[PDB]
């Protein structure tokens, strides 16, 4: 429903610093964690687009402070095939 | 009147794409519309001059079909007297903007709900169109009214509603997607009670 | 509004002529409009602000009476500043033009046979008048719309109809009956049938 | 529609003032026309996009509501782009200015104690209000039609009538309170029998 | 739980200038004001992060022309410890 | 509501003269007065927007000579959530 | 009650001035006039406090153009023994 | 109702030497004092006009022998509603 | 609740010695291991934040002679959302 916003880092100790960082800075919600091997692991948060953009820019920059940060976007809004077929925590 | 609608009927085939086309002439705007019901076959919304001395085109049909129209009045309309001043080609619009494109529509009422108000002109009508359709389809927001060309010569608006973050977001797609064709865009963040639902009157 | 008529009744007498001025002020129209009824008795059709802030004199009556009021009122309009911008002045105005001088006309539906179109814009409106005219008294053609400066801000378009070679002939009248106030004109000789009858909509 | 009589009911407060804004952009017309109805409680009459691309706000209250709302509204539009046009602030209009205001009234009778006429027109809608309110004030005319800025392209006429000597004395201050705006005035000293009380038609 | 926006100032016509603007200026919700002594004021509001975004930094705008800021600041989430500690508006 | 207008003064014996002038001086309504601490005093009066207008600058005239003034400003419409809740005298 | 607005003008002539353009600038009321000799006269109106300080401030700009203006002054709100000795128009 | 008087002395010393000049200058009623903070403390006089206009200038003339006067000031006639808001000593 | 300590090692060797350093150095417990694939493996140890803070910069000293340390970072206060939502010892 809300607004998604992700950070992928190269090493589970910077997206779980990132991962804090995001719902210590505004009110999001993060549904969990993905895993697509290789080292790279990708923390999802969920809340509305002030929130989350202003959550993942400061994980963004406490996540460069301990590894290698892949990338970082925020959607305003996705469509309802992304959550329908993503794991993107509002599967109906 | 009614192929202004969103979705078709099941006896009819779905045409989602849409073409837009403003011409300086309108004459080579009649040329440029039978040209492209020629090469491919695309149901012509309007051919309808507007103020400021132009002509606006608006087609419909399937994507490839709207594509090879638009192509063809790409190779129509920039022929000498280059009088396309700005073109668009829509794959999919979105389905809250097809009753806004015949007639200027005002809203009387909005909800009970809407927090934030953005009203966003630009000098063209195929920004207009653009960017009231990359704004609401990357934001929750309400398309409110709409004026194309008409009564306010050549300039076009439109108003979204929605929370102030979505409006916001939908003012930084908007803002991005005209850059230049952009006049002027007001993020009002609470309108007065004396002007919700009614600000054109 | 039955002054726009061809042929007056029996009990009226004949008013053939005809003179149109255009003037970028609209005080100084009213000055020249009751100038040109103080001189000469002419019947006056119409005094009406079109757009891009011009007014438009229509007026009617005899030869004589048609030519006097317009010298009047040409020598009142070029009195300091400019304010005269176009003008026109018919000894005998064709049939099938009279009903396309109040009212914006659009057409609605073509006859059977019929082959080739053409559209005529200008950039006053005595110009298309004045094209209108004479490619009429020209070719045998069919003159279907005619829009005289209201909503499209000053330029005025037309379209005749008929056979190819009719009106080629009538484009080859119209190009040096116009000059330099000939915007665009544009020879479909072929138009779709998803486009006959109805250019504008 | 009721909102732009002269006098108020008596289960209602009296609103002698007027305010009327006109725009370049019809964005910070909203952004203007609620900031000033955020700062004082002014009842707003009209914001109404007309031609020429630009925004037009009437505003109406007392004269201390509408001064304060006219200096917010004055500290909103000249916000680095000086998108305000033209302002005007009447701390008591005149009662035959009131119902010329909404919608474009044109007049078709007079009576047989008008000798002469005059046509006033500025180049916006404020120079227009404000000489209208001038003449009436200082000279017992009569004000019989009235466009503002709709379908003439931000120009702005009227029409006064009554005596030689004080429509000529409302000419005079209209020249003064105009200035630089007016574009061309014309003194109709005696009209002819087939004009009078039917000039736009 | 809400976002938090404050406004401090040195003077309470400037508290009343800036607690007008910012319910004026975005959908926030005014819920008092601190009164720390000397002088000081400090007007709070308290709502989504947009909202107390906007709403402050058109109130500081709003202050400064009537009297002495002394700080704005807005927190997108304050700890539960904080709003259980501090008399913010939304002490359970 | 009706119209707002303040006198803060440095200063009691300041912030009496100025509510006295301001009563003479117009019809308004002086509903009391706020005790920032520190010396400073601000008397808030209340009326529709002309009268007010011009009380306070009767005030800030005739406070000006016996006190400090530090500020003075007139909200002509203070906002429902600012009469609801700060004091000034027409909190329903 | 209602607002006191004067001109004094050393001329009749700028005082029909002044008290016409009073008038006609605002719905005013011009209760009379007096001549206290010596060629000065004075025109006054008497309404609300913004619509006399709009009407004095225009009969001003027109009074100086043709006479001598010696005074212009607005008072808000005249004491009831004002009105109850000096001739203002709204004498009991 | 009767007149009133006011000094305020940054200091309670020379605030209680001015409310003692004060009622042995004249016949005076000290109804009391008010403390603004900051050391700002105010005697309030309030008797009839020529008992408080001889009780304060004695009372600034014998309260800047010991002090810090911050400001005199003497209101013959207060108006009631600066004695139905103000705590003056005649609150009805 | 408690505070968090991760070790990331590119090799099971390099976080196998750094995770029998942690535990020696202080009183941590060595919840687990993570395994983001690709070579990554992060030991996890978790206690109060004087603990963590010298196992973890013991672990690092112990970890890099034997192997290639990624990253190394101390939470001394994770958010309920972060122990909620990753597996670090503490899921409800």
């Amino acid at each position: 429903a809300d607004a998604l916003g992700m950070i992928e880092v190269r090493g589970f100790v910077g997206m779980v610093e990132a991962a804090d960082a995001m719902v210590k800075a505004a009110k999001v919600e993060l549904i969990g964690y993905e895993k697509t091997g290789g080292g790279y692991v990708t923390a999802v948060v969920r809340g509305d687009v002030a929130a989350v953009k202003a959550a993942t820019e400061a994980g963004q920059r406490a996540a460069e402070r301990v590894g290698e940060v892949v990338a970082v976007h925020v959607i305003p809004r996705p469509h309802v095939n992304v959550d329908a077929a993503l794991p993107l925590g509002r599967t109906p | 009147p009614e192929r202004f609608d969103a979705t078709p009927p099941a006896g009819e085939p779905d045409r989602p794409a849409l073409g837009v086309l403003e011409l300086t002439s309108i004459a080579r705007g009649i040329t440029v519309a039978d040209a492209a019901l020629k090469r491919a076959p695309s149901l012509l919304l309007m051919s309808r001059p507007v103020s400021s001395g132009k002509h606006l085109l608006m087609m419909r049909g399937q994507v490839a079909e709207v594509e090879e129209s638009m192509i063809a009045a790409r190779e129509i309309a920039g022929a000498g007297s280059g009088a396309l001043l700005d073109e668009l080609e829509l794959p999919y619009a979105h389905e809250q903007l097809w009753r806004f494109l015949d007639a200027p529509v005002v809203a009387d009422a909005w909800e009970e709900d809407t927090e934030s108000v953005i009203i966003v002109e630009t000098a063209t009508v195929c920004a207009a169109i653009d960017s009231a359709d990359a704004a609401l389809k990357t934001a929750p927001v309400v398309l409110r009214d709409m004026r194309l060309a008409i009564g306010i010569a050549g300039k076009a608006f439109f108003t979204l509603t929605g929370e102030l973050a979505d409006v916001e977001a939908a003012a930084e797609v908007v803002r991005e997607r005209c850059g230049a064709r952009l006049l002027e865009l007001a993020c009002i963040a609470r309108p007065v009670d004396e002007l919700r639902g009614r600000l054109f009157f």
